[PDB]
RNA sequence: GUAAGGUCCGGUGGAGCCGCCGGUAUCGCGGAUCCUGCCGGGAGUAGCAGCGUAGUCGGGUGAGAAUCCCGACCGCCGGAGGGGCCAGGGUUCCACGGCAAUGGUCGUCAGCCGUGGGUUAGUCGGUCCUAACCCCGCCCGUAACUCGGCGCGGGGGAAAG
RNA sequence: CUAAGCCGCCCGGUGGAUGGCUCGGCUCGGGGCGCCGACGAAGGGCGUGGCAAGCUGCGAUAAGCCCCGGCGAGGCGCAGGCAGCCGUCGAACCGGGGAUUCCCGAAUGGGACCUCCCGCGGCUUAUGCCGCACUCCGGGGUUUAUCCCCGGAGGGGGAACGCGGGGAAUUGAAACAUCUUAGUACCCGCAGGAAAAGAAAGCAAAAGCGAUGCCGUGAGUAGGGGCGACCGAAAACGGCAGAGGGCAAACUGAACCCCGGGCCGACGAGGUUCGGGGGAUGUGGGGUUGUAGGGCCCCCGUAUGAGACCCUCGCGGGUGAAGCCGAAGUCCGCUGGAACGCGGCGCCGGAGAGGGUGAUAGCCCCGUAGGCGUAAGCCCGCAGGGUCUCGGGGGACCCUGAGUACCGUCGGUUGGAUAUCCGGCGGGAAGCUGGGAGGCAUCGGCUCCCAACCCUAAAUACGUCCCGAGACCGAUAGCGAACUAGUACCGUGAGGGAAAGCUGAAAAGCACCCCGGGAGGGGGGUGAAAAGAGCCUGAAACCGGGCGGCG
């Protein structure tokens, strides 16, 4: 997920879409050590890094809309 | 002993996850260059610094 | 691009601790006399679709398209530059970039084209 | 250094030397000259003197005695240049050499003036030398060639730098090194007409 | 504590397989920070489920394991497959 | 070559090295009960007894069994070698898979090596009270202090009270 | 055809010397740069990677997140793997600016036998937020309890250097007490990128100089000293750099300063208005010095002119991060696994410094000689808007620093010797019709100066750091550490503290076959060479076998 698109969206779907993530991070957790048909590795640090992004623009955005 | 703090207890744990041997895919990876470190111990043998 | 000392220990120092950004000019490879005058310029950093004739080693007069290029080690692959493994299967020999010509230019690259037009 | 490590003797009573050692196992020897990874007994030292002082007087009459010997036939053969097709030594030139700017028009009027040979065998003797100071930086042993002394600097040191041994410098700045390198003197020498008559001038 | 930020991951083990069917019962693995009430309130409010009761332990590695126990009305097993864990 | 030592031939090695002139130096090894590393005779020797002298017979697993497992027989402790549990230790606990090293012998066994697990409290302890005692603030002394100290105010101090 | 045993050579094992290499050390003239912290520092604890133990980096956004610029096709640390994902919508990487930033720690709302716990007031619907430590400064209210509120300070850290105090002994004197070691080691306190000093109550005597500091020299001199051992300066002269200012008082007397609002001005300089706190126990103006200076009074003469400084709503220029350009062979024949080598033929050169590339390369590559570019910031200029400064002769009146200068005595310190400086105790002036110094004291002459209040750049010291260099060492050397080193490990603690570098050009890191429980062994392959990972070379001591001699 990339910046272009996280700014296009509110802060509302920013923390729904972050809540989402989370759960996902917690699932993704979860199955890693439940079994080890794991297509994709990566995914856990995407999501960790997807999630860093949503909070990153979130606050900017509070701090425009403070402005 | 059958009562402890929580911040010793916690620093024994990280004591426990550190000893561990070091992984074969590093050691290939290295090209056995890398083989053990520096913090393995023996319960009966090393005592741990606390 | 400015490395003052003459000291080998400090020259050997930067380039074995070289950013991947100046990693990326020290990978230069000198282009044909065919190439040169066309484009007026001596060298480019070598790219993967670029086909390129080996020099020097012992796949000398050997021509093929770059496959890989690693800036860690400084080094390239080239099709049919290759060594047979025991069991049989064929693998890469590496060849730094510095023994070999480029004949053919993957210049698909607007950047690419700019560094051209920069430095003719 | 050496001198960092905290030491104990032992003392007699036990069957071994009175020797400084470490307090802790395994209770190696230490800060003792004939000990490893002790001092140094008599190491070197920077307040050491190695500067050395030459009278004034001295100086002038070495740097008289090396312009003399600069134009001595038998000198300047037996130093190893080659002088087989210089016209005449001393090699006095014109004040126009000075204006040469470009490596190839210098080393046009070096081909005719009869002194590209000595360049050439300078650039042959160059080479790789032997030991350390390839690791610390010296790795080729250059020689030298003709030495161009010119009363001014009017593009000249530009156009003949870099040729293999050529030296080319102002007669004010002259040296006895310049024109002696290594002790020996009977250097290979070009001067100007200006050059000379600043020479001519100073008497030394 | 954020609700969604208390639980690091389910626990796969023999042991939390057994409890699920048999106790009506979940084990995470949560945030040392988190106490008894926050976790009630993040599972609740996650899962969309009432539960009855919380215990929770630190293993010897330094984690916080937590076990919850769902009422009657709600089966541990539903929410184990809805997440996956089987 | 009186010599310190130099040079040459045969072999290994795979990238640097020397003659001469002039300077410089952490410049020359047999000893210091010298320092560091490595290896010898003692030696296949002592030790593996003394304070509790314990094993044998059938069967099993296993490439391999005096040493591991089951049954019987014979023994030791039995006011402790049995039961519960502080301090200290910090994973040594449990299962499976193992024997290069550790175990005074062997070992298929293990407090050992690999993999995966395991500690659930309104009631049990800490948390509350204060005892001997200790700390901070004001105050006095000190050249000064992280130093010594009476008085006043506040706080701490028991996992067997 | 000698059992044991001894010597010599060859082969093999053990071992890790030697040789070669070097991303590490060490030392340096010059150059750059020098503080961080309550807006929460340094240091530490714990976490964080798909496989992740050490180191490194980061902090629940956890080997990372966002934005503006460079670079231009690869990237995912030391670290050669599996599997995946990231990047052309420009990554990785580099310079700049932001976000997150757990707990302890000056640690600070209150506590620490465990870096974890327990509280009080306001807002918040609730999820949750902002305050609450001590010692003070400038204010307010009131409960007059320092009770509450507002604004602002201090604490801790830093390799060496700095300033102010406290202050030994071994040792030397061939013993030892004055002395020396020594104002040293160490301790306490206080600052900065430098600190301290600094503008004459000074030095000097045919003449004079003209603030301070550092360098050479004066000089082992004057001088101190059981006049023993030993200790020990300044002035002058030659250089670096050069800079001088402000109070107290006389006199005037609220004309004044700070904080918070408003306007004119341009958002700035400057000008102005209101409220509050200070201020007659004196804000502001004035004034700062010696054969005297200033005030005040009198007279003469000016400004109509000449400076100096402040600001940028604006404009131009210089410098300034990453960075960009920068010549010439990869020509023929041999040796070779591989040409950087040998022979032949050419070329550039303001570039023949150095390094890499399968051998030793000016022309293969990076660089070098020489040039270019650069946001923020900094500096100069233009234009415009403001503030302030600017002369001499007379006096008869006024001011010019007090437990101070100084004397006696005691301890310390000093070369300071009856003639250094600091401090304690008793005593203690003149104060402009005045006072101090000139190496015992006093009297007279002469010369120099004006204390008892304050500030001051450059030349100077150091290097936790950086650029650059080396007749420094080359893995028992060089820093203790060339590497997961101040790490492992030792001691309750203060504290002590190692060992350990190298395959090959390329893993091409040995496919398949026989045997063994396995470790491995033998064939057969790879490689120029096993150099086979127990990996460059492979010595000595020691051990096994073969061979020659003795037995």
């Amino acid at each position: 997920m990339k910046p272009s698109e996280i700014r296009e969206m509110s802060i509302e779907e920013i923390d729904a879409k972050i809540r989402e993530l989370r759960l996902q991070l917690a699932k993704e957790r979860g199955l890693l050590t439940m079994g080890t048909s794991l297509e994709n590795p990566m995914v856990i640090r995407n999501l960790r890094r997807d999630i860093a992004r949503l909070l990153t623009i979130k606050k900017e955005k509070l701090r425009e809309r403070e402005k | 002993a059958r009562n402890k703090p929580l911040a010793k207890k916690l620093r024994l744990a990280k004591a426990l996850k550190q000893n561990r041997r070091v992984p074969v895919w590093v050691i290939v990876k290295t090209n056995r260059r890398v083989l053990t470190h520096p913090k393995r111990r023996y319960w009966r043998r090393t005592k741990l610094k606390e | 691009m400015k490395i003052s000392s003459k000291q080998p220990r400090k020259q050997r120092k930067f380039l074995y601790n070289a950013p991947l950004h100046v990693r990326q000019k020290l990978m230069s490879a000198p282009l044909s006399r065919e190439l040169r005058e066309k484009y007026k310029v001596r060298n480019l950093p070598v790219r993967v679709g670029d086909k390129v004739r080996i020099m020097r080693g012992d796949y000398k007069g050997h021509e093929g398209k770059v496959v890989e290029v690693d800036l860690k080690r400084y080094r390239i692959y080239v099709e049919g530059a290759t060594l047979r493994k025991t069991n049989g299967t064929e693998v890469f020999y590496p060849i730094h970039p510095s023994n070999v010509m480029i004949i053919e230019l993957n210049l698909e690259d607007e950047k690419r084209k700019k560094i051209i037009e920069r430095r003719a | 250094a050496g001198k960092r490590r905290v030491t104990e003797n032992i003392g007699k009573g036990h069957s071994m030397a009175r020797v400084e050692r470490l307090k802790t196992p395994p209770r190696y020897a230490a800060f003792v000259p004939f000990a490893r990874g002790g001092r140094r007994t008599h190491p070197p030292k920077v307040e050491k003197i190695i500067w050395e002082d030459i009278n004034k007087k001295e100086k002038r009459l070495a740097l008289m005695s090396a312009i003399a010997a600069t134009a001595n036939y038998d000198l300047v053969r037996a130093r190893g240049h080659i002088i087989d097709n210089v016209p005449q030594l001393p090699l006095i030139v014109v004040d126009d050499l000075q204006k040469v700017q470009k490596t190839r028009e210098t080393r046009e009027i070096f081909k005719k003036l009869g002194i590209w040979d000595d360049i050439v065998r300078a650039k042959e003797k160059s080479g790789v030398r032997a030991g350390k100071g390839k690791m610390r930086g010296r790795r080729y042993k250059k020689a030298k060639g003709p030495l161009i002394v010119v009363g001014k600097n009017e593009g000249i040191v530009l156009g003949a730098r870099n040729h293999p041994g050529v030296d080319v410098v102002v007669v004010d700045n002259l040296g006895v090194e310049h024109l002696a390198p290594g002790t020996h003197p009977g250097r290979l020498t070009v001067w100007t007409v200006s050059a000379i008559e600043r020479l001519r001038e100073l008497y030394g | 504590m954020d609700p969604y930020k208390v639980i690091i991951r389910p626990v796969v083990t023999e042991k939390a397989i057994s409890l699920i069917e048999k106790e009506n019962k979940l084990t995470f693995i949560v945030d040392r920070r988190a106490t008894k009430q926050d976790i009630k309130r993040a599972v609740e409010e996650i899962f969309n489920v009432k539960v009855e009761k919380v215990n929770t332990l630190i293993t010897p590695r330094g984690e916080k394991k937590a076990y919850v126990k769902l009422k009657p009305e709600y089966s541990a097993s539903e929410v184990a497959a809805r997440l996956g864990l089987f």
